[PDB]
RNA sequence: CGACUCUUAGCGGUGGAUCACUCGGCUCGUGCGUCGAUGAAGAACGCAGCUAGCUGCGAGAAUUAAUGUGAAUUGCAGGACACAUUGAUCAUCGACACUUCGAACGCACUUGCGGCCCCGGGUUCCUCCCGGGGCUACGCCUGUCUGAGCGUCGCU
RNA sequence: UCUGGGUCGGGGUUUCGUACGUAGCAGAGCAGCUCCCUCGCUGCGAUCUAUUGAAAGUCAGCCCUCGACACAAGGGUUUGU
RNA sequence: GAAUGGAUGAACGAGAUUCCCACUGUCCCUACCUACUAUCCAGCGAAACCACAGCCAAGGGAACGGGCUUGGCGGAAUCAG
RNA sequence: UGGAGCCGCCGCAGGUGCAGAUCUUGGUGGUAGUAGCAAAUAUUCAAACGAGAACUUUGAAGGCCGAAGUGGAGAAGGGUUCCAUGUGAACAGCAGUUGAACAUGGGUCAGUCGGUCCUGAGAGAUGGGCGAGCGCCGUUCCGAAGGGACGGGCGAUGGCCUCCGUUGCCCUCGGCCGAUCGAAAGGGAGUCGGGUUCAGAUCCCCGAAUCCGGAGUGGCGGAGAUGGGCGCCGCGAGGCGUCCAGUGCGGUAACGCGACCGAUCCCGGAGAAGCCGGCGGGAGCCCCGGGGAGAGUUCUCUUUUCUUUGUGAAGGGCAGGGCGCCCUGGAAUGGGUUCGCCCCGAGAGAGGGGCCCGUGCCUUGGAAAGCGUCGCGGUUCCGGCGGCGUCCGGUGAGCUCUCGCUGGCCCUUGAAAAUCCGGGGGAGAGGGUGUAAAUCUCGCGCCGGGCCGUACCCAUAUCCGCAGCAGGUCUCCAAGGUGAACAGCCUCUGGCAUGUUGGAACAAUGUAGGUAAGGGAAGUCGGCAAGCCGGAUCCGUAACUUCGGGAUAAGGAUUGGCUCUAAGGGCUGGGUCGGUCGCGGCCGGCGCCUAGCAGCCGACUUAGAACUGGUGCGGACCAGGGGAAUCCGACUGUUUAAUUAAAACA
RNA sequence: AGGGCGAAGCCAGAGGAAACUCUGGUGGAGGUCCGUAGCGGUCCUGACGUGCAAAUCGGUCGUCCGACCUGGGUAUAGGGG
């Protein structure tokens, strides 16, 4: 909005942190089943909590 | 710098001058988005940057 | 022409939001936001419709900055009451009082009478 | 013969039935039967050398101490350590620690405003200013102190 | 190779209605300058006359050229009593 | 049929009628033109619907058959409508 | 084929056998390479990159949006979409060398911009009451609802216990009014110019400011305030002794001057006010005439056409506005005067002043900075460095904003509070003749201003409508032409690539436009649809009527181009003759345009006339078809979001 | 936006013996008219109708200083608003 609370604006960051994909090293791991990240989040579809 | 986010202005500069022996003119802090509370420290005249930038290790 | 945009976040043309053009030296047709319009203080008489003579009619929360001689007038009411309003004051309050000392001689008298 | 269409079979696709597995469930039973203002449950936000999720933890943050164990952890790095030494790594968990909301407690929910005591810079108690610390919810009980009343008396 | 069809050009046909430019003693008036001459000279000025049935278009699905220019046995797939 | 309001009424109405003037392709009676489609192509590419299917006449039949009976008949694969 | 378990018999047990349930879950066809990828005028040429170009980029051309924008900025909402580099799998209904995709990194800086404070409609604890109860009501009501302050006293400590703080106690005073919450558009002190980034700037840098708080010991000046008397001594300037005065002064006045003590208490003001009209002043822009600097045009013409031609805040000065301020004075033959009004013995005109705003000029700022040009320095890096210039005037029912005055409308009268000031009072305090307490302090000096927001989009692709959906979604700015005009049409500034594709054809059906001989509603439920009409000026205007209307009634005429005419305004100027003093002044006498005349400027309209054209002329754009009657409802208003706009409701 | 109509009040002139009346101005009233933005939504029973759209589009329309339009805040909640 270009005025945030800090309550919210927080908020949004730990969701910008959180939409990285997997680091590659993860895929070579002993019992790995997890090929891609599938909690993906794009902006222009899925609007957050909000 | 990046800075703890609970700091004040008055906290970084007396952090900034214990740390590093130095002085300081102003400091003029924001939140980066992302989470980590950067913050642009204006060292007095006396005190040259790029010196002190060598003494902590960045260049 | 050079048409231009609001230089703060408020968007909307309000009592707040009031501006003025100006040219800078950069040559650029620039807003600047401006202050509101003080005014000079009414009389404590309450009749006289007119505001009061040698005030700076500027906004209330500055009058603090002013020098007292601005604020307000060398009389007896000065900057709070119009001259008019405290010479009729004066002179009423002393003819009042003549007339007060005036029954007071005549209640005085039929006292003595009785 | 020609193309096309139909039928059957071979092989290949599509698709994921079947079968075989099962660190999950469902049911029945046994023992114990423990949360919280010393801050619960729940939520939030954090924390990994490279880590997004799940988990694990709390600014001492994939954990500290202790005790037991006795050479690993390992996706890659890097390292440590003398594994003839409190000693890697797991397990236990009695010591320590435990950010912010939350019954949730200075008052507010902006993360905004405060008060009062002490400490360091600031002063040289000069109050300011900055930083740190400790108090500052409501209700209620036992006492304590200060009181109020043409409430009931006594003495003056 | 009835030497050919094509492009450009030229005629014809036809549509519209007389181009630009130049000239004019045409032009309601106005102005500048003077030789204040008012037909003085010079300029502005819709429009008009002449050059001028002019200009412009006319196969793209109009007609004739035999003028100019190239280009014209070339390619691919077929099929048998 | 009388404030279940009766009778009226200038102004007003994207309100309901009727006629006249004008105007018109509404019509007699249809025609030509333009643009975007539809069309053919490259690329891309859905859906509803679907017992099996899909030429007729008559008959009977749950009293209007694609299928049955008796007749007519029947020729790949397709395109635009 | 597969690669790890499985069956026969005798008994027992059951979630035990499918074609159907518009059955459930998953998968797959025909339909079909079909429908379809048609709203909003538009593309073309060359080059670059590149494996590859209809689509990228650059250049050139042709087009559109046409300042009520397809431009430039926000609000809400989004939440990294922003910027850069790379990728070409998937996604972006063709493609893509591209993207808001994907992957790497970057990126939001404030005392002054906002949150923050105030209160609004309202929300909501306590006390009190209700309530089986979680609770509800209630918000001044069934409250002992103030914890603060001043001055005095007494005690205690901390300090050069000096003097002052700090606290404890005692007295003294004190109405409130409801704790609290409630606005990124209300209220609310104080920041602006230039530069700077791939992406941030009133936030970074440079420079100029500014507010608020503190400032003790008071950092400094200045004000308070340094008179007057008497007595001596000294030639005199003056020196001493001693007596009082001194909480500033000026103006007839409006009021003024840099400061000019002061408590609880009280009064007042500011914050703090609707809409509409008219008129005026100030800016921004437009316009016109010229100066320059660079342009384009130049076949002919054009002293050309086009661009560009600056000064922030804060101070000081001065115009220019306004005054319902004062003094003089006394107005009928009544005057003054506005576009309109409106004012006058409760003081008009006339003269002189006082105050307010001064966003306008000048100046400090500030030319050093910016812009425009010409020119160099540097292979480079380089915010390099120089020249020149940044001028003068005029216009206005012009538009935008604004300040101001003055009306009109209301059975409408148009916010609170925080905060800030003024005045009345006079409890106190100050030192004793060089100083004091005092500065709603004057000028300067010192120190501080934390917390959170700050990227970008803001919409025919960042929001909501399952999507890059013809829908929806609050604002600011707002050029030239034509014209009544923010109408339409064309243009510059800025912006785009025709709205999820291209190519070739030009059949039928359509969708959207047009045109039609003769007739003119014969069509049809019905003139539905389209057509007529349309602007302006000049005439001319009926029935009926609530006397206001009807009314653009109806019905007529004109309209172009060109060349002329007439009519509408401002400014300035005579005090000439004589004298004398320095073309200018001062004095005295004539003059006295008192029918005014002379020179100099400048918008724009209106009427009339000539001539002229293939009768065309509101040439596009814009832009009423009328008439007679009946029914209903007086009217304006409202109504079924998405089949009913009416005669229904009001 | 821009136009139209031109209510009270006001001025002058003319008449009138008075009452007052006429003529020309000025003035700018109004849930006034036209008409933009805005708000709406009449008709074409147009387009669309597996849409652009789970109600949109085009022209044509109503209204456009007032019972006007509109953002944010705030109140009313289901036999309830
Ligand atoms: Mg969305
Ligand atoms: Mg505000
Ligand atoms: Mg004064
Ligand atoms: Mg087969
Ligand atoms: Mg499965
Ligand atoms: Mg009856
Ligand atoms: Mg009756
Ligand atoms: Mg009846
Ligand atoms: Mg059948
Ligand atoms: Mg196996
Ligand atoms: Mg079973
Ligand atoms: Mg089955
Ligand atoms: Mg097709
Ligand atoms: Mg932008
Ligand atoms: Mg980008
Ligand atoms: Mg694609
Ligand atoms: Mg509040
Ligand atoms: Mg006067
Ligand atoms: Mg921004
Ligand atoms: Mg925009
Ligand atoms: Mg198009
Ligand atoms: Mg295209
Ligand atoms: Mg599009
Ligand atoms: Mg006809
Ligand atoms: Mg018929
Ligand atoms: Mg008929
Ligand atoms: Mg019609
Ligand atoms: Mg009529
Ligand atoms: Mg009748
Ligand atoms: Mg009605
Ligand atoms: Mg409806
Ligand atoms: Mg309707
Ligand atoms: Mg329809
Ligand atoms: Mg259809
Ligand atoms: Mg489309
Ligand atoms: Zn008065």
């Amino acid at each position: 909005s270009s005025h945030k609370t800090f309550r919210i604006k927080r908020f949004l960051a730990k969701k910008q942190k959180q939409n990285r994909p997997i680091p590659q090293w993860i895929r070579m791991k002993t019992g790995n089943k997890i090929r891609y990240n599938s909690k993906r989040r794009h902006w222009r579809r899925t609007k957050l909590g909000l | 710098f990046i800075v703890d986010v609970k700091a004040n202005k008055h906290q970084i500069k007396q952090a900034v001058k214990k740390l590093y022996d130095i002085d300081v003119a102003k400091v003029n802090t924001l939140i980066r988005p992302d989470g980590e509370k950067k913050a642009y420290v204006r060292l007095a005249p006396d005190y040259d940057a790029l010196d002190v930038a060598n003494k902590i290790g960045i260049i | 022409v050079q048409r231009l945009t609001y230089r703060r976040r408020l968007s909307y043309n309000t009592a707040s939001n009031k501006t003025r053009l100006s040219r800078t030296p950069g040559n650029r047709i620039v807003y600047l936001y401006t202050k509101k319009v003080g005014k000079a203080p009414k009389s404590a008489c309450g009749v006289c419709p007119g505001r009061l003579r040698g005030v700076r009619a500027v906004r209330p929360k500055v009058l603090m900055r002013l020098s007292k001689t601005k604020k307000h007038v060398s009389r007896a009411y000065g900057g709070s009451m119009c001259a008019k309003c405290v010479r009729d004051r004066i002179k009423r309050a002393f003819l009042i009082e003549e007339q007060k000392i005036v029954v007071k001689v005549l209640k005085a008298q039929a006292q003595s009478q009785k």
